[PDB]
């Protein structure tokens, strides 16, 4: 992703 | 018409009286007019008679004096020739075609009338010279 | 002309033509690169590998996935995976054919924009569309009311749909998926003394997960039982003919979908998220959602998972309600198949975002028209 | 405007589509008085007008001076009842009315009497068109084909008998006998009983007569199109499926059949549905023996005849197979079930393998193979698709053996073709079978409307004056409405796919898409269930009910493989012997097949034969106004009449006009080049050339100008003739005087 997770 | 013609016409008229009263029938009026040199249509004859009913046409009798105004009224070549050229272009006319049209079209005649008009006018081939037939019927 | 219909999972690529019975190319969505200095001059040189080539060579290679958690995260390799699919797998010039692209329901909105831009600029696709997975599962399963549960390699999500109205607030995404089952399986396998460290070695584990794992109907009874006997224990061969032997350790991984605390998620787990997705919906709908529960995606394939889902959800729902689970063996394909149907419907021809309409409007258009 | 007192005029009667009236007082430049029991009448801001009787009874209808449904309707009535003349022409069209009474007219004398003879010169007869087709195949090598069109029950097949028999005589080989012997085969497999008659044709049939380089007949080729596969499974109350089932069922007692283990027709789901097994007036029971004679004479060995009936027993037994459901999702045949047991022993496949594949759908990919259970409704739709897939192949194979016998082993130079296809149609329920029938008739009548326009343009380009004066009715917006994407067939195919779909949701999509968009589609007031199409003839209302179950085929490859393996008898592997075609829905198969037919006929000059069935009850040699009008509308004849009527309907040659109207002549009328005479003479006679065009060959008048020229002919005729009779009586009685006086 961009925040709460690695992607 | 002068008095002499009227006298001759009255004499002829009296010759046609088959009942003896010196009169003819309305139905004889046309025959007398044509016999006296007039050529009225049947329509003209009925018109000058006043479109008479069957009964007076067959039984009412008139003397010459009552006939006379009617004769006067009835009395008062190139079209006939073109009319014959209608039924022709060698100047002849078939007897069969003229017979058919005269007995089935227009003012249809009886076979006896047609046999009396056409008698002697057809040749061995059965052709009528209409100029000759016209001269004959004008005679 | 026919629409190509394409799915990018995290885990696989599933591809074919609209109106096929089943997908025509399947392969892993994986790009390999050589870890090494190649020794032999005059060997052929491969700068990279795409898809199942890399799966063949894997012991020599770094294997990267361009997609994880349903997000495209490095683009120049994903472009390579599509280039491989159109030119090598299906052997079509894509410039002739329209296309469908497939995506998880909440993911970052830039993902749609770039996924559009690649198609129109790079290939000059005639027209395109992007469709929610748990929608297409309903087309495949022949229904217009249900709660889909769909779980990929990389994302899991409920979607309630009722008579063709998708119901946005209802819709809840988890990021548990078969990948995090896999990593957890490696960490438990270390407990029995096997360490599967590298990327290809991870995929070796992933085949174990696909073959041997099953869902405990009662967790506590079998967790006692595995202490009580050999009987559950079962064994498998590594590629080199090593044998490895696995006990309760094989069911315990499926169980992390039911108790995410094992992985250290905070959230409910798929049963409780399903029931909460129902409860967020209106009371009128609910009797019909309970009537249809559609398992989708590959993660649901585990033996018995449907019977676990029914047993656990029963204890939450009111006693009278009929609750019923629907689980066709197709289901791993069912998200492709639904796209196969959808792209063939003549009504759909209105929907394609056309190359003209994009070239005029620009990739913002995908947000407006598509969903 | 001129109508005299004592003209005659036509008025609509409730039960005779027109009645004649006279008009009792002269109309004036809005109220009327007429004699007929005596009535006033009225106008809106005219009645039709009645042809002078000489024109009545003429064989060519476009000879008439005034053209309107009354003038055609009674002219055909008088020709049919009074003169006994069934055959009539309009333009190129030939129109036929079946007597239900045999005639001399088809005799060999007449056959020779037509041969060689130009289309005007005889009186009309069916041979006259075939003769034209032949001589066009002479003049240009191009093929000529003949199109025979009309209601069920109106003698299309008979007109084919005559069209062939003409070539059989005028063209040695058997082929006339062979084809005439073929009929009970195709009529057994392809003809059916429907609400308006038994022995209707449900398919459409096309025969090519083949010729060598010198136009001796060599032989013939049989093609079939537009087969109504959907009837085989499902039916509406009055109806039967195709006769061959009932004939076979009626022979349950007979020993050869006895192993087929048959039952009275009520016993089987496909026959049972209509509750109406008996054809009135004809028992089918012994008609099989006439079919089997026809087959044997036409060379199907008795082994294959037993095979054909074995398969039909198979299909009827298949229909009784039954599905009981575990679930919404899944259904299984009950564990011991009689018709599937019989079906297996008839067709030599393992009971358990059909019991498995009926129940399941397989799905398989390159890596993986899956077996799906399927619901009761899908198991039924599977069985019915299978039954249709057996039947339409069996049909298409029997047609091929008939073709083997009928082909002739010499290179064919060219061919003339005879087409037996069923007319545009209206019933007081209409259903997808009628939707297909009326779709086909739309294409056919387009081909006609365009070919006519070509031939009129040709006849104009014989001549100095241009085409543009012509305009013609155009079918294309309706064709698109049915045919073209997002159209009334397309949404029907789509509703098959969409996950839950019904005649209601289909109708809803129809209205959403079209209802307010296009002038040719309408909803009735009183229901959602149905819709109306304004076809070229008429508005037809079709129900949505049952379009879907009739629309649908999907064959399971894995079921048909079970049969295709069979080892008991050698027909069944041959039927299948032979892709996407397994997918297609009935409506799409019909679209394709109609395009095959239409490109078969677009390549080929048409000739046309109608049939208009004079009365419903089949009373002999008698007529009803109302049916005949409806037929003439449905055959586009009334449309063609109106179109010509505002056209230039009349043609004369200079010779025919001048020779007729010499009665009008006076010597300035005659100048040695007759063209100049007519073209001069008319300039005074009629207001302008706009009424009367001149070509190099011909003289062309507007409508109504004949009746004026007739009137002036009669007027001048009596103007001369009564004046002649006036002199002939005049002199004849002059001579009567001179003879009587002397
Ligand atoms: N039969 C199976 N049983 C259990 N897990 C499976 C099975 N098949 C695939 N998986 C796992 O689930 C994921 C693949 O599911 P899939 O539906 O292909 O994901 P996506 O739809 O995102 O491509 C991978 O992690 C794979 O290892
Ligand atoms: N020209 C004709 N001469 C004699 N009988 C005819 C003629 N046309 C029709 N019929 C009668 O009506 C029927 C018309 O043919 P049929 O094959 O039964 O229906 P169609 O030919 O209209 O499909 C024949 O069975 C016959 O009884
Ligand atoms: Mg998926
Ligand atoms: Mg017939």
């Amino acid at each position: 992703w961009x925040a709460x997770c690695p992607a | 018409f002068n008095k002499d013609q009227l006298e001759e016409f009255k004499e002829a008229f009296e010759l046609f009286d088959r009942v003896g009263d010196g009169k003819i029938l309305y139905s004889q009026c046309g025959d007398v007019m044509r016999a006296l040199g007039q050529n009225p249509t049947n329509a003209e004859v009925l018109k000058v008679l006043g479109n008479p009913k069957s009964d007076e046409l067959k039984s009412r009798r008139v003397d010459f004096e009552t006939f006379l105004p009617m004769l006067q009224a009835v009395a008062k070549y190139e079209d006939y020739l073109e009319g014959f050229r209608v039924f022709d272009g060698n100047g002849k006319v078939m007897g069969a075609e003229l017979r058919h049209v005269l007995t089935t079209l227009g003012e249809k005649m009886t076979e006896e009338e047609v046999e009396t008009v056409l008698a002697g006018h057809e040749d061995s081939n059965g052709c009528i010279n209409y100029e000759a037939f016209l001269k004959h019927i004008l005679s | 002309t026919t629409a190509l219909v394409c799915d990018n999972g995290s885990g696989l690529v599933k591809a074919g033509f609209a109106g096929d019975d089943a997908p025509r190319a399947v392969f892993p969505s994986i790009v390999g690169r050589p870890r090494h200095q190649g020794v032999m001059v005059g060997m052929g040189q491969k700068d990279s590998y795409v898809g199942d080539e890399a799966q063949s060579k894997r012991g020599i290679l770094t294997l990267k996935y361009p997609i994880e958690h349903g997000i495209i995260t490095n683009w120049d390799d994903m472009e390579k995976i599509w280039h491989h699919t159109f030119y090598n797998e299906l052997r079509v010039a894509p410039e002739e054919h329209p296309t469908l692209l497939t995506e998880a329901p909440l993911n970052p909105k830039a993902n749609r924009e770039k996924m559009t831009q690649i198609m129109f600029e790079t290939f000059n696709v005639p027209a395109m569309y992007v469709a929610i997975q748990a929608v297409l599962s309903l087309y495949a399963s022949g229904r217009t009311t249900g709660i889909v549960l769909d779980s990929g390699d990389g994302v899991t999500h409920n979607v309630p749909i009722y008579e063709g109205y998708a119901l946005p607030h209802a819709i809840m995404r988890l990021d548990l998926a078969g990948r995090d089952l896999t990593d957890y399986l490696m960490k438990i396998l270390t407990e029995r003394g096997y360490s599967f460290v590298t990327t290809a070695e991870r995929e070796i584990v992933r085949d174990i997960k696909e073959k041997l794992c099953y869902v405990a109907l009662d967790f506590e009874n079998e967790m006692a039982t595995a202490a009580s006997s050999s009987s559950l224990e079962k064994s498998y061969e590594l590629p080199d003919g090593q044998v490895i032997t696995i006990g309760n350790e094989r069911f315990r991984c499926p169980e992390t979908l039911f108790q995410p605390s094992f992985i250290g998620m905070e959230s409910a787990g798929i049963h409780e998220t399903t029931y909460n997705s129902i409860m967020k919906c209106d009371i009128d709908i609910r009797k019909d959602l309970y009537a249809n529960n559609v398992m989708s995606g590959g993660t649901t394939m585990y033996p018995g998972i449907a019977d676990r889902m029914q047993k656990e959800i029963t204890a939450l729902a009111p006693s009278t309600m009929k609750i019923k689970i629907i689980a066709p063996p197709e289901r791993k394909y069912s998200v492709w198949i639904g796209g196969s149907i959808l792209a063939s419907l003549s009504t759909f021809q209105q929907m394609w975002i056309t190359k003209q309409e994009y070239d005029e409007a620009g990739p913002s258009i995908v947000h407006r028209k598509c969903f | 405007e001129l109508y005299t007192k004592y003209a005659r005029v036509w008025i609509p009667d409730p039960e005779e589509v027109w009645k004649s009236a006279e008009l009792l007082k002269d109309y004036k430049p809005k109220v009327l008085q007429l004699r007929l029991k005596d009535l006033e009448y009225c106008l809106d801001p005219l009645p039709p007008l009645r042809n002078p009787d000489i024109l009545v009874g003429e064989n060519d209808l476009t000879a008439l001076s005034y053209l309107h449904e009354p003038a055609v309707l009674h002219n055909l009535k008088v020709r049919f009842i009074d003169s006994k003349l069934i055959y009539t022409y309009c333009g190129i069209v030939l129109v036929a009315i079946n007597p239900y009474e045999q005639l001399p007219i088809y005799g060999e004398d007449i056959i020779n009497a037509y041969s060689g003879q130009n289309m005007g010169d005889m009186d009309p007869h069916i041979f006259a068109v075939a003769e034209e087709a032949y001589k066009q195949m002479a003049r240009d090598e191009r093929n000529q084909s003949i199109i025979v069109s009309g209601e069920s029950g109106a003698g299309k097949t008979v007109s084919a008998k005559y069209a062939m028999r003409y070539f059989a005589t005028v063209s040695e080989a058997n082929v006339e006998e062979k084809v005439l012997a073929s009929n009970p085969i195709m009529e057994s497999i392809g003809n059916a009983k429907t609400t308006r008659n038994d022995n209707s044709s449900r398919f459409g049939k096309y025969i090519e007569i083949g010729f060598d380089k010198r136009y001796r007949i060599i032989g013939a080729n049989m093609r079939t199109y537009l087969l109504e596969k959907s009837r085989v499974v499902f039916q509406a109350e009055e109806e039967r499926n195709y006769h061959i089932f009932y004939q076979l069922c009626a022979s349950a007692a007979l020993p050869e059949f006895k192993t087929l283990r048959l039952g009275n027709a009520n016993y089987f789901h496909y026959t049972k549905q209509g509750g109406s097994p008996v054809i009135d007036g004809i028992d089918d029971a012994k008609e099989m023996v006439n079919t089997r004679q026809a087959c044997t004479l036409l060379g199907i060995s008795d082994s294959y005849q037993m095979g054909i009936f074995r398969i039909l027993a198979g299909i009827l037994h298949l229909g009784n197979v039954e599905f009981a459901s575990r679930d919404s999702d899944s259904c299984a045949i009950p564990p011991k079930h009689d018709p599937l047991t019989i079906f297996c022993d008839l067709m030599g496949v393992d009971y358990e393998e059909m019991a498995h594949w009926l129940c399941h759908r397989k799905l398989a990919t390159a890596t993986e193979t899956y077996i799906k259970p399927i619901s009761k409704l899908h198991a039924i739709n599977a069985r019915d698709a299978l039954a249709k897939h057996i039947y339409a192949n069996l049909f298409n194979w029997i047609v091929d053996h008939v073709n083997k016998a009928l082909h002739s082993t010499v290179k064919q130079h060219s061919f003339i073709g005879v087409l037996d296809i069923y007319g545009f149609e209206t019933f007081e329920i209409n259903s997808f079978e009628q939707f297909c029938i009326n779709y086909a008739n739309e294409k056919l009548q387009q081909q006609f409307n365009m070919h006519v326009f070509k031939l009129e343009q040709e006849e104009y380009m014989k001549e100095q004056i241009p085409w543009t004066l012509i305009d013609f009715y155009d079918n294309q917006p309706c064709i698109n409405l049915i045919e073209a994407k997002m159209g009334v067939l397309d949404l029907l195919d789509e509703e098959c796919k969409m996950p839950k779909g019904s005649d209601d949701t289909w109708a809803q999509k129809l209205y959403n898409t079209h209802l307010n968009k296009c002038a040719l589609f309408e909803k009735p007031r009183l229901s959602n269930k149905a819709f109306i199409i304004k076809h070229f003839a008429d508005k037809v209302e079709y129900q949505c009910e049952g379009f879907l179950e009739k629309n649908k085929d999907t064959v399971y490859e894995e079921q048909i493989k079970v049969l295709k393996s069979s080892k008991k008898f050698k027909l069944l592997p041959e039927l299948f012997q032979d892709s996407k075609e397994h997918k297609k829905t009935v409506g799409h198969q019909f679209r394709n097949s109609l395009h095959l037919l239409m490109e078969t006929l677009n390549a080929t000059t048409p000739h046309y034969v109608r049939c208009i069935k004079p009365n419903d009850f089949k009373f002999p040699f008698t007529f009803d106004e109302k049916r005949a009008v409806q037929q003439l509308r449905a055959c586009g004849v009334l449309e063609t009449i109106r179109i010509s009527a505002a056209g230039f309907p009349s043609r004369w040659t200079y010779q025919e006009f001048f020779s007729r109207y010499r009665v009008l002549m006076k010597q300035k009328d005659v100048l040695s080049d007759r063209k100049q005479t007519c073209k001069n003479v008319l300039e005074k006679l009629i207001l302008d050339k706009d009424k009367y065009q001149f070509g190099k060959t011909k003289i062309f008048f507007r409508a109504g100008q004949v009746a004026y020229l007739e009137k002036i002919r009669a007027d001048k005729l009596r103007a001369a003739c009564i004046r002649i009779q006036k002199t002939i009586r005049g002199w004849l009685m002059r001579k009567k005087y001179m003879r009587m006086r002397r």
